[PDB]
């Protein structure tokens, strides 16, 4: 029981691994390859970066 | 007075070009970018300023890299048109002066002056190639204006456009936010990053190499001329790092996964902006541009078009050497001992603790830990079975650029102590 | 001096790689045992061939060596195992030259006198047993080498961050350990500093939670063992807990010690266990070896300088008698064809030395008395009875399973009714046996000689986790 | 240092028996084996007759080598020499045209040094050793005839009560350190008589110690390993089940009659589980 409990921790460990890939491929799929959605995520960080400067 | 040699020779090969073949008008650029880089070394410890034109140990070191890229680029560049040189004759001239000022609008002018010929150079006619273009210079339109508005409440902070002078608060921030955005735009911070996978995939390998290199390090060195609040600074690097290894992890292509690794490697020299040693900075940039001209030296002899990752399998066994520096170049990448990227890497993390940014460091290295992941599925990929690929094992040329750039990297990272001293004044 | 018994591994496992001949890594591993046991003897004390050297001026970083009484013995283990590994291996695919380079890596890592150097050796091992666990065996090699590699990274890489506090918060002047331990680092910051030790230096132990990377390391890598061996070695954690994170910020591992000594306990417990229920001489052995540093790590956290020494000896024995292990284990691979613990049963009258030896390394794993691992084992068990004796009683219901698994496999491995018949022994396996049973029985005889360098620094060590 | 030649004999001559072992004619072992035993069992009464032995050597700090020879340790030692000398010549007799002559002798060489360890002790880490030493070589000897399965599994259940009865010693041991720290049985008794301290954790350290001694001389529950040494060969059984291996239960007690003396509820204890 206690190599099966080791063999399943081992699993969820492959499954944290899967889901930082699943957020990386969410984040490119961030970039579609419409230049208005790249403008438009522009437009959004910089307006974010000059509100966090206060 | 090497800013004097850049444009006499750009200047001259203009019109020369129409008597002179392109493989000679090629032969001259090198030459002249050489002896610019060996004018940089007899200067060493000369600082020169005239107008709001400076050579510093910044000027020197960040041009000198930029002139190493440059060779490289050009070295690879074969195409019977001596514009294809001209262009990167000026975009050369252009870093230079950007690297080499802080008045805001003479950095806009060298700005316009180093990208406009490069959206030139991104056409090898490729339908992509025009995609990426055109998403490039509307994208770099877009931050050129903001730039412009950032100078502007800049001058509206204080009578002059020239960095450094003392600032009021809110507007004055607002003004520096104004300039940050272009800045890291041209450096590829996210959230401003989108740009940067579309332009490396289509764009020409040899050209993503010059770029890759040459424009990261004069934007960099524009970059630590200014004085970048902390909370601002932990933002970029946060999402910078986070969304380019995070999304180079979904990456099927070798040169989008590079762009978004390059995003994050963006996101790690930005730490050594807040305290803006420059020396830890110059240093990182050195061992930075080499391995990434080296892998993008590689990718060219590879293809130029596109190369996917299988294509990078077997490449041990079609060429040894050519194997070899690529796993070190993607080690050096990956900021691992004992290597001079591994010694870049801490420089700036021992700038950003002594900031004394405890988070954003921690995040940061557990995304460069993420990053190990590509990192080794690029290298380590160089051993498996050669699949259906195209290779043509270039000249002896890039082979020996190739096989410097790797040696010089490792002999940095086992000996910092010899050029590390010289990044200041340069004893 | 120091230095040189540091890279003579380094220069013969590069003179193996790209040199010729396999031979000659053999005589190269050899020699750095003589000259690393010449360090040993004669030994005056830390200081015995002090190193200091510029490497980085203007940060602070130098190059600082020595042998202290656990640097010394820890030369002398390292060079031994390695050089079991160099003639007996079997292997000579030419990356005898990596296991002789990670000798020599290793090597550096415990001659390091500074954090940053430390810190440097301890990242840069990981290459070679990255390499010859890919290129020289393991169908699974590829997501192996990824959970090992990735699960050392994710771990070092904020140990960067808790070393630059540890050096810019402390106002230490230097990387140097003596500067680092002249300027202690007060609460809530020696908190997160040990904290970020402690996360790598535990998935370094390896400890219970952490563990999941060692049976598949072990597994895929060749199968002869060479590269499992050096991995073993490989285990550091509790000397970079013991000199390090401990004496550095020991007002974290104050609120840490309960639940650093019950995972220790629970480690040894758990891989003592399950060891039992492995089917393959890897995962065994693996899961031996995590109980082994369960148990070592349980004598360091106990404080109690009897603990500590304790932890300190049977880690350096178990690496010897692990890593020997591991060759036998990869020899008789060699020369049948399966690591399976179930065929070929008949053995014991096949193999005329072979059941004698493996008998002699079980018994020195189980922690028989005579041999190099109760010494250790019973310090241990007397410090942790001294700091926690629930938590010590816990770890040691640990002995049973340890027989139990050592002797299931020894017997369904040599005892049974006779199969075909094996082939005897080799040359380079005789030597192999008698060195190694010369050392266990030295080591099981003399625990007094060894590790008379180790009493001081566990009981000041030890007395430092007092007022 | 005399004193350790009786150890010494019965393990060069196991050494010599393991090593080259088949290198000699077949009686030739057995000889060796019991002449080893006799020289010893003389050289041994030699100095109990002389008055006693003692012996200090370097060992782990705090925890010597120590052997004392007195009355108690010579009266165990005598019989164990002369039951051992005669089922020698008892086993050469019986030992005949069985492949591993030189195994068989060498292992009771070695069961006669271990048992020797044993009892020849100052200090219970010594005890100990010579505890888990004589388990060994049991395990090894009821094993002796490898071929057969049903005479290994014996052996493993056999050693894996051992160890469970080793583990109470060690805590016990661990105990008698924590409180004290000399974990020399002189020293120890001579600094357990006066004001008793912690009496829960000294009764508590003296049931460890038998609970170790019930596994060691078969006694319920750990019972269950004797019977099954039927497996060794019939010398061995003798020398197991008459003159080692379970002598070692009441001669834990009787070194430690100084420790059960001031402990009625344990004693009472011990008597009731030598009574079921």
């Amino acid at each position: 029981a206690l190599f099966y409990g080791d063999r399943g921790l081992l699993s969820g460990y492959f499954g944290l691994g899967g889901a930082a890939r699943s957020l990386g491929q969410g984040l490119a799929r961030l970039q579609t390859g419409y230049l208005r959605v790249y403008a438009l995520l522009f437009v959004l960080g910089a307006l974010l970066l000059l509100g966090v400067m206060r | 007075m090497t800013l004097a040699i850049l444009a006499v020779f750009s200047v001259a090969l203009t019109l020369l070009g129409f008597v002179l073949p392109p493989q000679g008008v090629k032969r001259a650029t090198l030459l002249g970018l050489a002896l610019a880089l060996a004018s940089l070394l007899l200067t060493w410890g000369k600082p020169f300023a005239f107008g709001p034109y400076a050579v510093d140990g910044v000027s020197q070191v960040f041009t000198l890299l930029a002139l190493l890229g440059a060779l490289w680029t050009v070295g690879l560049v074969r195409s019977g048109r001596f514009e294809f040189y001209l262009l990167v004759l000026y975009a050369a001239l252009g870093m230079h002066l950007l690297a080499s000022t802080r008045h805001l609008l003479l950095m806009l002018v060298a700005l316009e002056a180093l990208s406009l010929p490069l959206y030139a150079l991104a056409t090898w006619r490729r339908g992509q190639g025009l995609e990426a273009a055109l998403k490039y210079f509307l994208l770099g339109a877009l931050a050129a204006a903001f730039f412009l508005y950032g100078a502007a409440l800049f001058y509206g902070a204080t009578g002059s456009l020239v960095l450094g002078a003392p600032g009021e608060g809110p507007l004055y921030a607002l003004a520096l936010g104004l300039l940050l955005v272009g800045l890291g735009f041209k450096a590829a911070l996210a959230p401003f990053h989108f740009w940067t996978p579309d332009v490396y995939q289509g764009s020409p390998t040899p050209v993503v190499l010059f770029m890759a290199t040459s424009v990261k390090a004069a934007a960099f060195a524009a970059l630590l001329r200014v004085a970048a609040p902390p909370e601002a600074l932990a933002l970029l690097v946060a999402l910078s790092v986070v969304v380019g290894n995070l999304a180079a992890l979904a990456q099927k292509e070798a040169k989008r996964l590079l762009a978004y690794s390059s995003i994050a490697h963006a996101g790690y020299m930005a730490l050594a902006l807040y305290t803006g040693n420059a020396q830890a900075l110059g240093f990182y940039l050195l061992t930075y541009v080499l391995a990434t001209g080296l892998a993008f030296a590689v990718l060219s002899q590879i293809s130029p078009d596109r190369v996917p990752l299988e294509a990078l399998r077997g490449l041990y066994r079609k060429d040894p050497l050519l194997g070899l520096a690529f796993l070190v170049a993607m080690l050096s990448l990956l900021g691992l001992p004992p290597l001079a990227g591994f010694w870049g890497k801490y420089l700036a993390f021992a700038e950003a603790a002594r900031a004394g940014a405890w988070g954003v460091l921690v995040l940061a290295l557990v995304t460069s830990a993420v990053s190990a992941y590509y990192y080794l599925g690029l290298g380590l990929a160089v051993f498996a079975r050669p699949e259906e690929t195209p290779f043509r094992p270039g000249p002896p040329w890039a082979r020996a650029a190739v096989v410097a750039a790797g040696v010089l990297l490792l002999a940095l990272g086992l000996l910092p102590g010899l050029v590390l001293p010289a990044l200041a004044a340069g004893g | 001096m120091v230095v040189l018994a540091v890279l003579l591994p380094v220069v013969f496992g590069a003179l193996l790689l790209l040199g010729l001949p396999r031979a000659l890594g053999v005589l190269g591993a050899g020699l750095s045992f003589l000259l690393n046991l010449y360090l040993f003897l004669t030994h005056p004390g830390g200081v015995a061939h002090a190193f200091q050297a510029p490497l980085l001026p203007g940060a602070g970083v130098y190059w600082a060596f020595g042998l202290d009484g656990l640097s010394a013995l820890f030369f002398l283990t390292i060079a031994l195992t390695v050089f079991l590994g160099a003639l007996v291996a079997r292997v000579e695919g030419r990356f005898l030259g990596l296991a002789l380079l990670m000798e020599g890596l290793l090597l550096g890592l415990f001659a390091a006198r500074d954090l940053l150097v430390f810190y440097v050796f301890f990242e840069a091992a990981l290459i070679p047993a990255l390499l010859m666990l890919y290129l020289y065996g393991g169908e699974g090699r590829t997501r192996a080498l990824y959970t090992f590699v990735l699960f050392t990274l994710v771990g070092s890489l904020p140990m960067l961050a808790a070393v630059l506090g540890a050096r810019l918060l402390s106002g230490s002047p230097t990387f140097l350990l003596e500067d680092l331990l002249a300027h202690p680092l007060q609460e809530e910051a020696a908190f997160w500093v040990f904290l970020g030790f402690a996360l790598a230096f535990a998935i370094k132990t390896p400890l219970f939670p952490l563990h999941a990377w060692l049976p598949p390391f072990h597994q895929e890598n060749h199968p002869s063992g060479l590269a499992d061996a050096l991995g073993t070695l490989y285990k550091v954690g509790v000397f970079a807990f013991f000199r390090f994170a401990i004496p550095l910020a020991p007002e974290g591992f104050a609120q840490a010690q309960g639940l650093l000594l019950f995972l220790a306990a629970l480690s040894a417990l758990y891989g003592a266990w399950v060891a039992f229920a492995a089917k393959d001489f890897k995962t065994l052995l693996a899961y031996a070896g995590l109980s082994h540093m369960g148990v070592a790590a349980l004598g360091v956290f106990s404080g109690t300088p009897e603990g500590a020494m304790g932890g300190l000896y049977l880690l350096a024995a178990s690496g010897v008698y692990t890593g020997g292990l591991f060759l036998l284990a990869g020899r008789l691979y060699e020369r049948t064809g399966t690591l399976e613990i179930g065929r070929y049963r008949g053995l014991a009258q096949s193999a005329p030395g072979l059941a004698a030896l493996a008998l002699i390394l079980f018994l020195a794993m189980v922690g028989l008395p005579g041999l190099s691992g109760f010494p250790g084992e019973f310090l241990t068990l007397l410090g942790a009875y001294k700091a926690s004796p629930w938590l010590a009683a816990l770890a040691f219901l640990s002995v049973i399973a340890s027989a139990a698994y050592a002797l299931t496999a020894f017997q369904k491995t040599f005892w049974e009714e006779g199969g075909s018949g094996v082939k005897d022994l080799a040359g380079a396996e005789w030597g192999f046996a008698l060195l190694s049973v010369l050392a266990l029985l030295l080591m099981g005889v003399f625990p007094g000689y060894f590790a008379r360098g180790l009493h001081p620094l566990a009981e000041a060590f030890a007395k430092l986790l007092g007022g | 240092m005399a004193l350790l030649g009786t150890i010494l004999l019965p393990l060069l001559g196991f050494a010599l028996l393991g090593l080259f072992g088949k290198r000699m004619r077949e009686p030739l072992p057995g000889v060796l084996a019991s002449g080893l035993v006799l020289a010893s069992f003389l050289l041994g009464a030699g100095l109990l007759l002389s008055g006693g032995a003692r012996f200090q050597a370097e060992w782990l700090p705090g925890i010597p080598f120590s052997l004392l020879l007195d009355n108690l340790s010579g009266f165990m030692l005598l019989i164990v020499t002369g039951v051992g000398f005669l089922i020698h010549v008892y086993a050469i007799g019986y030992m005949g045209g069985d492949p591993g002559y030189s195994r068989f002798f060498a292992y009771f060489n070695l069961f006669i040094a271990m048992m020797l360890t044993l009892v020849l002790a100052d200090s219970y880490p010594v005890m100990f050793i010579g505890w888990e030493g004589v388990g060994l070589a049991s395990f090894l000897l009821i094993g002796f005839w490898y071929k057969n399965p049903q005479y290994a599994d014996s052996a493993r259940k056999a050693f894996i009560v051992n160890r469970i009865g080793d583990l109470g010693f060690m805590l016990g041991m661990a105990i008698l350190w924590a409180l004290y720290g000399t974990l020399s049985i002189s020293e120890l008794k001579e600094a357990m008589e006066g004001p008793l301290k912690n009496p829960d954790l000294l009764a508590l350290a003296g049931l460890l110690l038998f609970l170790g001694a019930v596994g060691k001389s078969a006694q319920i529950p750990l019972m269950v390993w004797l019977p099954d040494a039927m497996a060794g060969p019939t010398p061995v059984s003798a020398l197991i089940h008459a003159a080692t291996m379970v002598t070692a239960g009441v001669y834990l007690i009787a070194r430690s009659s100084f420790l059960y003396s001031v402990l009625p509820d344990v004693s009472y204890a011990i008597a009731v589980v030598g009574l079921l």
